[PDB]
RNA sequence: UCAGUAACGGCGAGUGAACAGGGAAGAGCCCAGCGCCGAAUCCCCGCCCCGCGGGGCGCGGGACAUGUGGCGUACGGAAGACCCGCUCCCCGGCGCCGCUCGUGGGGGGCCCAAGUCCUUCUGAUCGAGGCCCAGCCCGUGGACGGUGUGAGGCCGGUAGCGGCCCCCGGCGCGCGCCCGGGUCUUCCCGGAGUCGGGUUGCUUGGGAAUGCAGCCCAAAGCGGGUGGUAAACUCCAUCU
RNA sequence: GCCGUGUCGGCGGCCCGGCGGAUCUUUCCCGCCCCCGGGGUCGGCGGGGGACCGUCCCCCGGACCGGCGACCGGCCGCCGC
RNA sequence: GAAAGCCGCCGUGGCGCAAUGAAGGUGAAGGCCGGCGCGCUCGCCGGCCGAGGUGGGAUCCCGAGGCCUCUCCAGUCCGCCGAGGGGCACCACCGGCCCGUCUCGCCCGCCGCGCCGGGGAGGUGGAGCACGAGCGCACGUGUUAGGACCCGAAAGAUGGU
RNA sequence: UUUAAAUGGGUAAGAAGCCCGGCUCGCUGGCGUGGAGCCGGGGUGGAAUGCGAGUGCCUAGUGGGCCACUUUUGGUAAGC
RNA sequence: GCAGAAGGGCAAAAGCUCGCUUGAUCUUGAUUUUCAGUACGAAUACAGACCGUGAAAGCGGGGCCUCACGAUCCUUCUGA
């Protein structure tokens, strides 16, 4: 009993299903990228930023590491990626050990 | 017709219209809409009651196509299909009423208005009020709805 | 300035707009400047078809027109692989190829690949020196024409079914109404807030 | 067309887009990266194959260049190994023949018919007249100059008129170049003081910031951008 | 000899007749979907076909007027030679 | 001939055919007849129909009676006709319907029984409905924006000598 | 200010009026009360004089005024 | 005397004293005054709630009446 208004709307057709076109598989990790950047982070070091908050991260607090990590790299989605990636700096250096 | 207009008919009078004591200048009260609050405040009200003002919401980006509906009602709506179904449809064999789909006459929702006639019908719409449903299911019609 | 009941108008002659004027005096000079050149290139060419190529079924965006079909741009290579041809083969086969389009129906799908087909059906090819590779004796007896006129397949022919006369049963007459209108909306609204205080009474213990 | 609309505005005066939709026209590609090929690449000089109106593929020396020339590759995926069924191509240059839709272009010089009889006048192109063949020509009754108002006196104008001179785009002998497609298997797969954030300016219809720019801070890699009300959570769509 | 308008008929010309219809026909003809090499109208799809209705093209009859659409005959009264 | 002609599966679109609300949105037909449920201040089924009613209302219709060279018998006509009738447009009034809000209230529905849908009765707000009148073109008057009926400053700005 | 003119101002001088019969009401309420409304019926000559009215749209000019009787304010008065 | 500037009004009162109270509340329109016959302000007659007072009829939705005040834009609070 097909209608416009409501929940199942639409005119109903039946899906294509296709592999997707190859512009979306863009920014995955493909593991030899994956070595040039996991080799180059010990050659090169950390900014002085992410000094600073992994040495709030391993004793200070959390919720104002972040608060510092909000401040100079720009969002909130970006300032939790980040500090989930240092905190596996700082599992790897302590709990590997 | 620069023959036939009132320059030509006023040439040889002094003032060419408009006066000895008044002597017609350029913008006596000033440009356009100027002073629609101050002194031609008794033109705007009393002629555009409404014009100053805030009034509802901000919709920003409206776009002409998702609110895009027609309407027909019932009386303008036998004459979506020929003359000769309606007289085909009638001539006493069983109860096979027609389709009128107001979708392909370009029509979304079937709104309602009186008379419509004695026949059966199954109308297509997208949409319909609760009057229009009921003149149809009290002709023996029936109301099947379109996405 | 204003007068008795009138129009409150906004004339947009605030700016000097006598520089910026556009008088269409050369409009018949050039509609014989651009059918000469439609003449000049449709015998330049070939007797390939005049217009170009063969443009898809496409239906339209946006609640307003999405009841009707429109001529699109090429044939989004999906429907090229479907139908067999090279992606790099189609466009001197005459036919238009738009990578970036995307297939998600099925049935819309399956319309231009028989449209596809048809057109490779009613079209013959010219060997250069008469090989004549997935081809024949002489073309069609020299094509029965020579040249096409605004459009090749009829690019529109929107169409409508039939669905001549029914019989008013019962469960027709019945149920489908302005209620499931209202219901339906109501509860396309009313979705995500039931579903809150479903979850309000499952951290109930 | 949307539309003087959404929106902006001492919300005053005023300003003010876009997306669908119908048309005109329609055409698509290349690279760095990531890998592969003994730098397989390019420039200059010298004498020649052999040439007109001069540019080369051939030969020998000097450089460029591994801090990366060239080939195959580009996100619509790609490469390689398989397996499967086809196929021998394209490009310019040379000589000449055959055309060219208004009937290719440029240039010069040519092409119908009263100066008849009477008459007015400074002078006629005026006015009258030409048998029952309609006085003559007309695919030529545009125009202008000629002692005044001219189809026929004179340039011309008409006509896929004719002949002349030069020039152009395209068939066919010799150079130069030449394995594509499908199916499966594995490997490969991307642009940073940029995005983004804060703040300050200018701009916009863009309004809790449309765009731009300065300064400061400054990324990620199932990432990033956008989804027209700031923010958090979540799902989806879309692009790269 | 004549055409105007309702009434038809010969369904004649419809298959060697025009167009129009969101009329009908799931037995016609073509490439396909729904199940157990075949098959079920088993519901249709894209197209062609041929019935029906609406209006316009002839033939016989019939209706009125023969209307600025007309010729011949006879009549009356003019007309020039 | 920069004309004219045509298209129509070139009508997309414009304006009109529908209004109202800030919006989500909703969105203009009634009366009678015959019966029934506490014919309960409320309503229900079926038919007949169909833009309601009142007061005015051009025109039209009917019209006793009236009008003719001798009287009783019959015909067309025309003029005069008190009165009566159906009443155009339009005006005033009353009722009705649709949308926004208000108050008071009871009932019904199920792609799912809910901080769910629909209905009622009264009152008010609307640029509404109540058998469509618009569109295109042309002309005239008026108002406006533009140099704006003509002429007229003291100024201000940019770039130069 | 008890009293109180002349001139002046309003209304009325019929058919939309008058009378009678009936019926709706959820208003009013001893009451077939009261009041509104609706329907139907009955009787038109209702002061003088003059005159054709009713109605809508569009609309220019004007927005410095001045004088004289009579009535009055300021001022000694004024072509104030 | 009635708060006050005047005028009008007022006697088992509209004054004076006392007793309860919050109608100086909630909501829709109509009307008058200024007037263009617009607005604000002020006022009047209702209607619908909810109340107060009184034995009750009633009276009351500010002051015995004539004056005592203020748009759009913006801010702020309140309401479902
Ligand atoms: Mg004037
Ligand atoms: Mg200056
Ligand atoms: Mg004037």
């Amino acid at each position: 009993y097909p209608m416009a208004v409501g929940l199942n709307k639409g005119h109903k057709v039946t899906k294509n299903v296709s592999k997707p076109r190859h512009s979306r598989r863009r920014g995955r990790l493909t593991k030899h990228t994956k070595f040039v950047r996991d080799m180059i982070r010990e050659v090169c070091g950390f900014a002085p930023y992410e000094r600073r908050a992994m040495e709030l991260l391993k004793v200070s607090k959390d919720k104002r590491a972040l608060k510092f990590i909000k401040k100079r790299v720009g969002t909130h989605i970006r300032a939790k990626r980040k500090r989930e990636e240092l905190s596996n700096v700082l599992a790897a250096m302590r709990k590997a050990a | 017709p620069s023959r036939l207009r009132k320059t030509r008919k006023l040439r040889g009078h002094v003032s060419h219209g408009h006066g000895r004591i008044g002597k017609h200048r350029k913008h006596p009260g000033g440009r356009g809409n100027a002073g629609g609050l101050h002194h031609h405040r008794i033109n705007f009200d009393k002629y555009h009651p409404g014009y100053f003002g805030k009034v509802g919401m901000k919709h920003y980006h409206l776009k002409r196509n998702q609110s895009f509906c027609p309407t027909v009602n019932l009386d303008k709506l036998w004459t979506l299909v020929s003359e000769q179904t309606r007289v085909n449809a009638a001539k006493n064999k069983t109860g096979a009423a027609p389709i009128i789909d107001v979708v392909r006459s370009g029509y979304y929702k079937v709104l309602g208005k009186g008379k419509l006639p004695k026949q059966p019908v199954i109308v297509k719409a997208k949409f319909f009020s609760r009057r229009a449903e009921e003149k149809i299911k009290s002709v023996g019609g029936a109301c099947v709805l379109v996405a | 300035a204003p007068s008795r009941n009138g129009m409150v108008l906004k004339p947009h002659f605030h700016k000097d707009w006598q520089r910026r004027v556009a008088t269409w005096f050369n409009q018949p000079a050039r509609k014989i400047r651009r059918r000469k050149a439609r003449q000049a290139k449709a015998r330049r060419i070939a007797p390939r078809p005049a217009s170009g190529p063969i443009r898809p079924i496409v239906r339209c965006p946006t609640v307003r027109y999405h009841t009707k079909v429109r001529a699109g741009r090429g044939f989004s290579l999906e429907e090229l692989r479907v139908a067999g041809i090279h992606k790099k083969v189609a466009r001197t086969i005459g036919i238009s190829v738009d990578p970036r389009r995307r297939n998600k129906s099925t049935e819309s799908l399956q319309a231009n690949v028989q449209r596809l087909k048809e057109y490779r059906s009613k079209l013959i090819l010219f060997p250069r020196k008469p090989s004549a590779p997935k081809k024949g004796d002489s073309s069609a007896e020299e094509l029965k024409l020579a040249t096409q006129l605004t459009g090749p397949v009829m690019p529109v022919r929107n169409v409508y079914k039939k669905e001549k006369a029914r019989v008013i049963t019962e469960e027709e007459k019945n149920f489908k109404a302005f209620a499931s209108l209202r219901m339906a909306r109501a509860n396309a609204r009313l979705f995500g807030i039931r579903a809150k205080r479903a979850k309000e009474a499952a951290e109930q213990d």
